[PDB]
RNA sequence: AUGCGA
DNA sequence: TGTCTTCAACTGCTTTCGCATGAAGTACCTCCCAACTACTTTTCCTCACACTTG
């Protein structure tokens, strides 16, 4: 179950973990460049749900 | 570690087999408390042909 | 003699259609196909 | 993987094979030219002759572990090169024969030739009990009609020599016993190998010549010793021949007899097992690290079961994590000197003391019968008193 | 569908 | 009897065009499979007792 969820990033549970989305939590390390590899672990996302918002505030 | 606190927080899940006994008819007398005490994680290993 | 190197012991070997795909010297299950004396032409650019 | 007639044919074949391998080590060990080789061939050619005749679906043949040496024994007797007990002890001690394990062959494949009420039963099933050793030599003679075919069977003035030197090399006892043999021992005539005991009950008629030779040997010592009125053999002399003997190293021989003792049979040598005079202990482990390797080579097992095994041996690795010991006639000489000092109820006891010992020795090389032996003894005892 | 190039 | 008014629920959309590279669900069930060990299987081998003898 944790390989599947960790292989798709569609985390679903009976509480929703109190999180605004049920996908997108996981990303490919995409080692095409050392810059990209180190940059992945210093990247932080405001979350997809705010990506859906039309505003910019 | 955080995971053992989590399993210490999930506590128990109780189920009564409808303890027939023939209070013994609405107090059942059939308690089953299922829980998880510890959670262990082991480093990756592979044994082939199984165990042996 | 065709060759296959064990990915984890370096030991050279020569697999056959009649043996287990495993390093007979270590027991690994991953084998690199060895390079041989085979002609390849190259334009020097 | 073959059952029935053709399964038998290669069980036949394999039997064919190992005997031949047996014979050539025979030549290397004894260097007894075309002669030893060809007589042995036709002997089994003769043996094969009969197997074909009662064929149809006759499966009584598959020879025993012993039939092969009986064959080589019969052929040698023809040639009259040696002896049985000596041959057997030598063979066990040096594994000269491939007799013990049947994996050799050239079979790899004959091995797989499945077993078919056969091939698996071949090569190294068990070690001989009592006559059993001959309980087939006679049968082979039966199959062979060997006595008519081959000259001078069971004979050998060499077994007598082997026997006197065997221990109390009392030079005079050679023709003492040769003389009693001369006497009533088949009307003063060299004992010939018994007949083709055709009957399956294999009665103990004791005609196995040697068995009687050893019997005359023992008797001779007892009688001659019992009545040496002139007192040619001193009271204190008899036990000396005992003290000197009771064990000792062996320029190969005694070490061999230990190796035969270790068939742990009727417990006459079992304890020798226990005792095993220090080094005897050591040269034993030497002969195990050399001739036990003739041991073996699990199959497939992903290399796994095997590798692990290799590692384990990698582990205890070991095998080393006057040339000292002496030859046969050296030991023989030195105990003949250890008795160097030659020139009532007690001596009788000493004599019985000594006879039990030889009974141990001669009996131990052979199928014994801690009484057939003496049954045998009893027999000629009876034979004798018709003067 | 995710990330992404213009 | 006839006509009018507000609110809340429901409908349909709100950048284009392509690479990648497709992968992964899953309870309930399992019969098949691989295993360790023991037990069992087919052919073969070899000795043995009694009655009677003299
Ligand atoms: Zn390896």
């Amino acid at each position: 179950k944790m390989q599947y969820f960790l292989s798709t990033g569609n985390l679903v549970s009976q509480s929703g973990l109190d999180l605004q989305q049920v996908s997108g939590y996981t990303v490919v390390a995409e080692k095409i460049n050392f810059y990209r590899f180190i940059s992945h672990f210093r990247m932080v996302h405001r979350g997809s749900f705010f990506a859906q918002l039309k505003t910019t505030t | 570690g955080l995971l053992n606190l989590g399993v210490k927080d999930i506590g128990e899940k109780v189920i009564f087999d409808g303890k027939p006994l023939n209070s013994n008819s609405g107090y059942l007398g059939n308690k089953l408390s299922v829980s998880v005490e510890q959670v262990s994680i082991a480093k990756p290993m592979s044994n082939d042909g199984v165990s042996s | 003699t065709l060759k296959y190197i064990c990915a984890e012991c370096s030991s050279k070997l020569s697999l056959s259609r009649t043996d287990a795909v495993r390093c007979k010297d270590c027991g690994h299950r991953i084998l690199l196909k060895a390079r041989t004396k085979r002609l390849v032409q190259f334009e020097a650019r | 993987k073959l059952i029935g007639h053709e399964a038998k044919l290669l069980f036949l074949k394999s039997f064919q094979f190992i005997l031949k391998r047996q014979i050539r080590w025979l030549i290397t060990e004894m260097r007894f030219p075309k002669e030893f080789e060809h007589v042995a061939k036709i002997i089994w050619l003769k043996i094969l002759k009969t197997i074909n005749d009662q064929p149809q679906e006759e499966l009584k043949l598959q020879l025993h572990m012993t039939s092969t040496i009986s064959i080589l024994y019969l052929a040698s007797t023809h040639l009259s090169l040696p002896v049985y007990t000596c041959d057997y002890i030598k063979w066990i001690c040096t594994a000269k024969m491939p007799y013990f394990q049947a994996s050799e062959i050239l079979p790899k494949s004959w091995r797989i030739q499945l077993p078919n009420y056969y091939v698996s039963i071949l090569e190294g099933s068990i070690s001989p009990f009592n006559g059993q050793l001959y309980n087939k030599i006679a049968l082979t003679c039966g199959m062979i009609h060997f006595k008519e075919f081959f000259n001078s069977e069971i004979s050998c003035q060499g077994l007598l020599l082997k026997l006197v030197m065997q221990c109390a090399l009392p030079p005079e006892f050679y023709f003492y016993t040769k003389q009693v043999i001369e006497f009533e021992e088949t009307d003063i005539r060299n004992l010939t190998l018994w007949e083709r005991t055709d009957e399956r009950h294999t009665g103990r008629v004791s005609n196995h010549a040697e068995l009687r030779v050893l019997s005359y040997f023992m008797l001779t010592i007892n009688w001659m010793l019992s009545f040496d009125r002139d007192r040619q053999y001193p009271l204190k002399w008899i036990l000396s021949l005992t003290e000197s003997l009771t064990q000792r190293t062996t320029t190969s021989e005694s070490i061999g007899r230990n190796i035969v003792k270790v068939v742990y049979p009727d417990k006459p040598t079992s304890s020798d097992y226990f005792q095993w005079s220090e080094e005897e202990t050591l040269e034993f482990l030497k002969w195990m690290e050399k001739q036990f390797l003739p041991t073996q080579t699990s199959m497939e097992m992903t290399i796994d079961q095997k590798i692990a095994r290799r590692k384990l041996y990698k582990i205890f690795p070991l095998d080393r994590e006057d040339t000292h010991q002496l030859t046969f006639i050296e030991d023989l000489q030195e105990r003949y000197a250890k008795q160097t000092p030659f020139f009532p109820p007690a001596r009788k006891e000493a004599i019985g003391r000594l006879l039990t010992h030889i009974a141990s020795q001669l009996l131990v090389d052979f199928a014994i019968s801690k009484e057939q032996l003496k049954d045998c003894i009893s027999r000629i005892k009876n034979a004798c008193l018709h003067r």
